[PDB]
């Protein structure tokens, strides 16, 4: 779930961006600290919605 | 002799920029405050040596991250050109959050509180649950400052028994989603 | 958390839906669409649409 919130949310920050055309190679990426998919909020709404 | 810009293209100005080289040439390398545009004019150039475009350590605190960290560049017999580097600022806020495991019927008599850790007896907020599963405290600053998330419900223990959660979670993060379980007896 | 910045602030209105009415023919979808679209003249499902 992460990873694939990870790979969702990049392509779509590229996109919007306009960062295609803006260099950033696609061998790096944005949600590194700060900005990290929360793995515990993630699992935790996941437990929830199962509840 | 590119541009420093943000994320949507706002041009970032102060940025320190600077250039440190590699094999015999590590030795070789300055700097440049940028623009406003962006517009940094980084010299001495010298062939036969890839260069490193990269966020001086000093000068750039109120800056997080810069998405190219480094681009690499060939040096031949000529200037280089158009080089784009986006950059991120430093969030200072905590954006706290957390579910809350517990009943229906419970949560609107429940306010989740956030007592400061050296004082335990004058809460900070004092989020009612109401009718949601989900606090959403006001962004904190992220410093040390353990708290506590003492779970402050209305019912008493005269007609129930319950035991109210606390959690410490330290603010040195960036997030956080307590998960508070609330299981009520008798 | 995007939005929240303006240097981060991205000219592209965003329009997020939790739908309900899902496995079952997405009747949610159906009639929000609907509502967005033939009811009303406002609303973003007419502006600029991108990709759903």
């Amino acid at each position: 779930l992460t990873r694939n919130t990870r790979i969702i949310a990049e392509a779509l920050t590229r996109v919007i961006y306009n960062l295609t055309e803006k260099g950033t190679p696609p061998d790096m990426p944005v949600f590194t600290e700060q900005m990290q998919i929360q793995q515990e909020q993630l699992d935790s709404v996941m437990d929830w919605l199962t509840n | 002799y590119g541009t420093v810009s943000s994320l949507n293209g706002e041009p970032e100005q102060g940025v320190a920029m600077e250039a440190v080289g590699q094999n015999d040439c590590s030795i070789y390398g300055e700097d440049t405050v940028t623009d406003e545009e962006g517009k940094f004019r980084l010299r001495g150039l010298l062939p036969g040596c890839v260069y490193h475009v990269q966020l001086k350590a000093e000068g750039n605190d109120h800056i997080e991250r810069a998405l190219p960290h480094h681009r690499v560049i060939e040096v031949g017999n000529n200037d280089i050109d158009d080089v784009n580097i986006i950059v991120f600022r430093q969030i200072n806020q905590f954006d706290l959050s957390g579910n809350v495991i517990t009943s229906s019927e419970y949560l609107p008599t429940l306010w989740v509180k956030l007592y400061k850790s050296e004082n335990l007896d004058n809460p900070i907020q004092t989020v009612s649950l109401g009718q949601s599963l989900f606090f959403h405290f006001p962004p904190l600053l992220r410093d040390g400052e353990n708290y506590v998330v003492l779970l402050d419900s209305t019912l008493p223990r005269s007609q129930y028994d319950y035991i109210l959660p606390q959690v410490s979670f330290t603010a040195v993060g960036y997030h956080k989603h307590i998960t508070l379980i609330f299981n009520p007896t008798r | 958390r995007l939005y929240t910045y303006k240097r981060t602030h991205a000219a592209y209105n965003l329009l997020f839906f939790a739908s309900g009415g899902g496995k079952f023919n997405y009747q949610g979808t159906k009639r929000w669409l609907e509502d967005n679209l033939d009811h009303t003249d406002s609303s973003l499902l007419q502006d600029n649409v991108a990709f759903v």
